[PDB]
């Protein structure tokens, strides 16, 4: 969910003591890694919303925006009603609960269809994470000689 | 994102200094204008549906093509996209105001939205004029204080997407 | 800053800032006179701050500076002064923004990784930012104690 | 309100799966109100049975 | 309310309040006394509020009293007049609690499904709305009258 | 959750009545508890750690076999999970302090909390002696008002588990 | 990823061929050196953060300009991201001189990693300083045959990086 | 191969190998000399190997050489032939590997559908194979020759 | 899961203690009957689909009625269900047998399972004697040796139905 | 163990074991007296194991058991050794059980919060660990502490 | 049945059937008694279609009677003539609700693995199909008769 390891102290010790106790599923503590402030601090706030959706889709269905239809729904959904909502709309979907159903953690996918979903799908696995972690502190390029 | 805290405090980062005159006398001129910006962010948010109606109505009634049969806002799904869009920038351009930075436009809005636009066959300059009867609706509604203030990101947003 | 703050949360939500998030920001631009006189007084105070400071860190630690301390030798205690000073100038950064998140996203995240890395003892360090707090509490008067207080209490315990 | 305690078993009728997906079929998992109309809709139809709805807090 | 928005906040994070949080709940608990008294005021007066309002109301926008208005009649009008005095109780809440999270689960959740079932016109309570707070507002001072105009604005755009 | 604002609200909603003298007089009540409450939740937020090591400490003294070879505190793993459900003990009572409900630890504490350390054969008995361990710390650092104020809390953390 | 052996039957495969005497001659030269491999990453697991520790400390020790105020590793964060990206690195140099082959480098690390650095900011030189400091502060420890193999998947790196 | 699976796991787990993955690698690459004569051997006796197996094959079903037999011809048998020597190479890629990930992933996946599209049955394949693994298992000695037959039956499950 | 040097290990950790010579004699025990296991968990994985086959086709000639109409097994679908159960059954059994506990057993299949069956309406006992009869054919397979190995796994599924 | 790990990774794949995971059970059965008789060594020397690496502990670090130390007293020092020991025991298990998992799962997890709690540094056990791989190495012949090398060497990266 | 799809399509996006649904159905259960005429004279011809099927089959495939086939034996035949007659009964099912989900749900889902588990060769499947539908093509009229092979050929494809 977050493209790499995250130390102890940013990890969620509630969610990982009801998934350990059984009262929650995996699912349901993709739900609440996707609900976190660390989920909108590191993949809503430094994003348009258009690529906020493709990194929804490629960190809860391991994949890249099927359609166009996909953007259209999410971009009002974002509009509308705000992240949250984009969230359990992705993890309520029927491709979730057929790939991962609850217990799975999702995965990264290449899926052969729909047209173009496979390059597409390439392209956004394959890419790290591209911006600053921060808005504070900006580094610069420059060399200091001595 | 950054607002003018956030600015002041990065530019005296980057360096390791600790804050000067000039530092606190931007603060200063940030606090003093707080009260302003909330005053205009509580109007804008009780007047946006208000501001998105009169702003898209100016906008169709200078350029009526776009509603009309072969237009980009020709069907009920592209109107309420473009007054989606519409609401994007109104509530973006508070959120620019009320932090007193533009960092929040080029890092929300502005980024990749040509692309997104020439993808899409959105018409660009349309959507700048939309923008722009946007910034003479609000200017009303705020006030003449508020409303030079509005219409810097109101600018900023024009002047990235043109 | 707490203005950032206001606008990222409404901006999860896809909607404009309630009258809470509005007053909130109301009262803080209404205390900015009192945020920025604390930050000059302890920029001011800057190198008292960190001579005593230090001073109280080193006569409770001696093996630090003696011979096979982590800050032993001239250029490692300038580089324990250095740190505090780094420390100090978050603290004021903070102040200003109404918040600690400059001090958590430049001096914390990663801090534990940061210092053990270079094998300095995170005891020493809380010790210090305890120092430097007593020093910079006792300069300011009483309501801005506190608050500068809150701030350090924050550092020392994300340092711990 | 506040959390349900739903328990429910979901049977599969388009498939037969080859993993072991016990836990897939019987389940008892805490669903929070704004979203238990919507999971209930959706395993009635799945054509999966809800066998228990209890309110645990509220 | 404050203090809860405040703790939920803090609890997601599983943290405790930073010193922003308690910096914003200390203010809203210094402003106490001038809520309760706008508030008080606001609700001892309410019968002229619902009054007047509704007569500005209706004499802006007559088709509801027209016939083949919703608010024809007697008994059509008077259940306006108890819709306002439902959003006049909001108000007097929200003022209390600090924030707009009593209007929102009591009267505005919803609102928008139900007035359609009741084939209300939402132009017309958003007009209701901005009549009420002109009344509420000609009848405080000029701080209380802003602080009750930015409850009775938020109800207003979340009606419309 | 609900603090002690919305509980009067929720009263005086489902009675269908406004505000009324005696609600008034609770309002006041709890905003003149506010400073109060503020200043303990600070000093416990600086001090929690303090207060987790040295109430386990206390604990761990007191029943020496909980931490030793067949107790249920024996692992790293075992006195990591007993030292955190510490940790959210103390937060907890800090919120519902802070909120003047306790309501918060019904709905995100007790609820089922028995029933877990039942089935998982976590000791009752010795995870209220914690509690009344950190009761104690706590009340020491936070003086006599705030330990007044948080010994309820602390109380029904205890009671809730029994 | 692909192991030599996987490598040699990729090149029969692709052929059609059974195994020749080159194939069992590069098999047996793979099998000879497998001890080897074994103990040297055992090595470099045992001493990994001290290895970190030697490197990071030349990297910044001939480049203090990344850790001044404005640099690209001056923040905690930003300084334990870099100390993360050398593990990475050490991680992977073990993963490919256990392999003996490259192709886990290209396709898990250097894939992409030249243009993430350049939107990261993240000086590429520097980067290049850091692993080649790491090759020497591993090669000590693992001994000259094991450093001169371990060297050429620190190279890799390099030269991909480049 | 062993090495693979190991750095695999090890990768997805984003650790260092564990000291029982090394130990295991260092069993693997100690017993390379006797897998790899292993190879050795039924490398040298690829024709002899064929040509029995599909002796063994055809005498115990008539009908795949037979008249509508999805064998039947001689460029048919042939091909039926040239499959067996596919599976005899993946074998002898497996057995130096030291894992079936050769076989698996050059003429497994996959393998369903490409037999049904030639109208291959597959329980042909499993007495071929079965009969491959006789003749295969006959030209080594005991140990290896069950070390091959692991194989063999792995390819033969998969088939089935 | 558990093996039997795991629950070896578990029992002498709950008890704070050091291998003594009955630990060693049980670990001795498991060691030598390793090679036995993995013989019989070749030869079951070999012969999975053969073994399904012969068991399944006993069971439905002993209870020809679940194949045919209103039987729990007529549908293609609910008799290819039931021969992916003997399916699941036998793996475990495996699984299992390498293990050298049941504990694989109880976690992974028997959670939860009588009441799937309750509900869907699987007969428990034809589902059983299903069980018993994939014990047969797999004991006239593996040898003598095994055969009790297999069954005492076999047995614990069906005791876990019944 | 080495059979619960290969187990579980053909669970997850919802398979048999392949050739490649019954040749590493085998291999660990196999040796499985081998490492029998290394625990059984370690154990019986249990006691001098304990009482060296404490003492090389404490020359390392004496300040440890000076005043102002974590071990400074008879029933910390009791305490310090007592921990060596539990260490010990984990190892001997590792030994038995052929790869870090009871290790893992008896004193890692959660070891440095229990540490912190405790306020005793990591870097001393770190050292004491190398300390006791020391000694512990010293019994045993050059191929026994060989791969008893690894799993103190495991634990120590833990701590560290 | 049509009727079942178009309700469960409706209910997908959660709104009542469009005048496409609507007129779908309306056309479904205006032609309902020339499907039951169909179904019918599928129904009284029993013998005749079941046994010439099975004749065509054996004659074009000696193998499935032949010694060592799937169906030698006299109650081999027996099951294979049983199986013919379960398709030919869901036939008329899937004449009579209009699709094919009678077939599917009753003989379609698992049926692969079934025969699988059966060793019944899928081609023989398809054969008998085919055979099936000569047979009761033959009985009907060309409008009916193109309808029915629809379902014929839906089962040999979910067969094939
Ligand atoms: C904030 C809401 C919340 C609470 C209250 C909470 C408690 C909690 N403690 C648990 C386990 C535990 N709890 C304890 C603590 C006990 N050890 C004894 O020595 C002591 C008497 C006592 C503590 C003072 C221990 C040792 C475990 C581990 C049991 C095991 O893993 O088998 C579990 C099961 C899942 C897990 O291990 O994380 C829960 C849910 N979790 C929550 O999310
Ligand atoms: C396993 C393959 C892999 C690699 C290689 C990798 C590198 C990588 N480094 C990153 C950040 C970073 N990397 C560095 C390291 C640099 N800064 C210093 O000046 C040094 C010259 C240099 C290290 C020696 C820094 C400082 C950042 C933080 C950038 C930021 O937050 O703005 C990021 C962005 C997300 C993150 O991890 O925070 C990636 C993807 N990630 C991977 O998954
Ligand atoms: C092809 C799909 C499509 C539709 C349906 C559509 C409707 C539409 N009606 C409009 C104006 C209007 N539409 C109406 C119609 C209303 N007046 C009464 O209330 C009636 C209840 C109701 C009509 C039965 C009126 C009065 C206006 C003028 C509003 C104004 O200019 O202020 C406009 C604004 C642009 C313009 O005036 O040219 C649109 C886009 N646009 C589309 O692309
Ligand atoms: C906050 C940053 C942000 C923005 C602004 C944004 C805009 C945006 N506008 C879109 C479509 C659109 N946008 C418009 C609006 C334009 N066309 C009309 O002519 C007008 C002149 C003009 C508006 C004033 C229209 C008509 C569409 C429909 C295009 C189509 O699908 O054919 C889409 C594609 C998804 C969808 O259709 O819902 C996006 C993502 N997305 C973002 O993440
Ligand atoms: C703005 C965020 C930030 C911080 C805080 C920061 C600290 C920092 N301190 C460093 C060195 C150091 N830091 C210290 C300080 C310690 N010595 C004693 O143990 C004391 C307990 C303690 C001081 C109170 C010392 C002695 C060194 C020199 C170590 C050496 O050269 O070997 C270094 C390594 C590079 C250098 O020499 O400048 C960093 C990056 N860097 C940052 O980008
Ligand atoms: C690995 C542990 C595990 C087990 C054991 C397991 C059994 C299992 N069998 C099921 C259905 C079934 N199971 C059977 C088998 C019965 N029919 C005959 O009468 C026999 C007596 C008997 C088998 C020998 C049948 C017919 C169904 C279909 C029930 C239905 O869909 O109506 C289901 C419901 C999901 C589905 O239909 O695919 C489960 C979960 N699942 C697991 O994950
Ligand atoms: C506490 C939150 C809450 C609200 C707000 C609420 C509104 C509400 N208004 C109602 C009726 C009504 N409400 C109105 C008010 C409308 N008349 C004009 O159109 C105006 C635009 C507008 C008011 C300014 C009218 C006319 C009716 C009568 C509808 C009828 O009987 O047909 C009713 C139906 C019950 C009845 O018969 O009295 C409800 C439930 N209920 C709630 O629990
Ligand atoms: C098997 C897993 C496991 C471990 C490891 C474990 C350690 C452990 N050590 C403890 C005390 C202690 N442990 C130490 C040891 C430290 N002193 C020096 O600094 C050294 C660096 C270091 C030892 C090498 C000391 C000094 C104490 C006493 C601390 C006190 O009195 O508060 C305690 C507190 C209760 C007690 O006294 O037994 C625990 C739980 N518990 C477990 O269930
Ligand atoms: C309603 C859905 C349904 C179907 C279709 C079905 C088929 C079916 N056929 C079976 C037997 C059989 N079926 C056949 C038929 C084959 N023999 C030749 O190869 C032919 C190509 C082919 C027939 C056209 C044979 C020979 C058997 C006996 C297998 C044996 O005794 O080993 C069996 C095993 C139990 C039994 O003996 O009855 C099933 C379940 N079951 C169902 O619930």
């Amino acid at each position: 969910v977050f493209e790499r390891d995250v130390p102890d102290y940013q990890r969620l010790s509630y969610p990982e003591s009801r998934l350990k106790n059984g009262e929650i599923s995996m699912r349901e503590f993709i739900r609440q890694l996707a609900e976190s402030d660390l989920y909108r601090k590191q993949f809503y706030e430094p994003y348009p919303n258009t690529k906020v959706i493709e990194l929804l889709t490629k960190h809860f269905l391991g994949r890249a925006p099927q359609d166009q239809a996909e953007i259209q729904r999410y971009n009002r959904i974002l509009a509308g009603k705000g992240l949250k909502v984009a969230i359990e709309e992705v993890l309520n979907s029927d491709e979730y609960t057929q790939l991962f159903g609850e217990d799975v953690v999702p995965f990264k996918r290449y899926p052969t269809l729909p047209t173009g979903t496979y390059l597409a799908s390439v392209a956004t696995n394959d890419e790290m994470i591209q911006q600053s972690g921060s808005s504070y502190s900006p580094s610069y390029a420059g060399y200091s000689y001595p | 994102m950054q607002d003018a805290i956030t600015s002041v405090i990065n530019t005296y980062d980057v360096q390791g200094k600790y804050f000067d005159t000039s530092a606190f006398d931007k603060l200063k001129a940030y606090y003093a204008t707080g009260e302003l910006r909330v005053r205009a962010a509580g109007t804008i948010s009780a007047n946006a549906a208000t501001i998105i109606k009169e702003a898209s109505a100016k906008l169709f009634s200078n350029q009526p093509d776009l509603v009309r049969p072969g237009g980009n806002a020709y069907t009920t799904r592209r109107y309420a996209a473009c007054v989606r869009d519409m609401d994007y920038f109104l509530r973006y351009a508070t959120y620019a105001m009320l932090a007193g930075d533009t960092s929040i436009l080029d890092e929300r809005v502005l980024n990749g939205l040509k692309e997104t636009y020439n993808s899409l066959g959105v018409p660009i300059s349309s959507t700048v004029q939309g923008i722009q009867a946007m910034k003479e609706v609000t200017g009303s509604l705020v006030g003449s204080g508020a409303a030079k203030e509005m219409g810097v990101y109101f600018d900023y947003l024009s002047s990235g997407l043109s | 800053s707490v203005v950032t703050k206001a606008i990222v949360s409404a901006d999860a939500e896809a909607r404009y800032l309630s009258p809470g998030e509005l007053d909130r920001i109301r009262g803080f631009v209404s205390s900015g006179e009192r945020r920025l006189r604390v930050a000059q007084t302890l920029t001011e105070s800057r190198e008292r701050i960190i001579k005593q400071a230090g001073d109280q860190l080193f006569q409770k630690r001696p093996d630090l500076v003696s011979p096979g301390g982590n800050a032993y030798g001239a250029e490692r205690t300038a580089s324990c002064l250095r740190d505090l000073d780094y420390y100090l100038r978050l603290v004021t950064f903070g102040i200003v923004a109404g918040d600690v998140t400059p001090i958590e996203e430049i001096g914390v995240i990663g801090v534990k990784e940061m210092y053990r890395n270079l094998e300095v003892p995170l005891p020493g360090m809380v010790e210090a930012v305890k120092a430097m707090k007593s020093v910079a509490t006792g300069l300011l008067s009483g309501d801005d104690s506190a608050e500068v207080g809150y701030y350090f209490d924050y550092l020392a315990g994300a340092l711990a | 309100t506040r959390l349900f305690k739903v328990t429910a078993l979901i049977p599969s009728y388009k498939k037969v799966r080859g993993g072991r997906e016990l836990q897939n079929t019987y389940f008892t998992k805490l669903v929070e109100y704004d979203r238990w109309f919507a999971e209930q809709q959706r395993i009635q139809k799945q054509g999966g049975k809800i066998l228990s709805v209890k309110m645990v807090a509220g």
